[PDB]
């Protein structure tokens, strides 16, 4: 009993560790995204500076 | 002639305590064989057992 409860124990270890991981793994994601859409945003504005009478 | 009854009581007295002494060996003998089982019984509840715990891993 105590060998099976250790393994039934185990696996709700594992699983919800699991489950945890897949949480910020999909957080990070959305993170990644939205430092992706800043990056795009600075290259707007190094393009912009270019037109020398929109940056005066 | 007299000494006849007391050498057969004697006899008879030590037969029966050797036939008393025999199954009271028996006694010990058939003992320690139901512990032993005992034992095999639980050697085949433990691999049983071990089988399962097997299957459930």
């Amino acid at each position: 009993e105590k060998k099976e409860k250790q393994i039934e124990q185990q696996k709700k270890i594992q699983m919800s560790n699991l489950m945890n991981q897949a949480r910020l793994k999909v957080l990070r994601a959305r993170d990644d995204l939205i430092t992706d859409l800043l990056n795009e945003a600075k290259q707007r504005l190094s393009k912009v500076v270019k037109d020398t009478t929109r940056y005066q | 002639s007299q000494s006849q009854g007391i050498q057969q009581l004697l006899q008879a007295e030590k037969r029966a305590a050797e036939k008393v002494a025999d199954a009271r060996k028996r006694k010990a003998r058939r003992l320690k064989q139901a512990k032993e089982e005992a034992q095999m019984e639980v050697e085949q509840y433990r691999r049983e057992r071990e089988q399962e715990f097997q299957s459930k891993q």
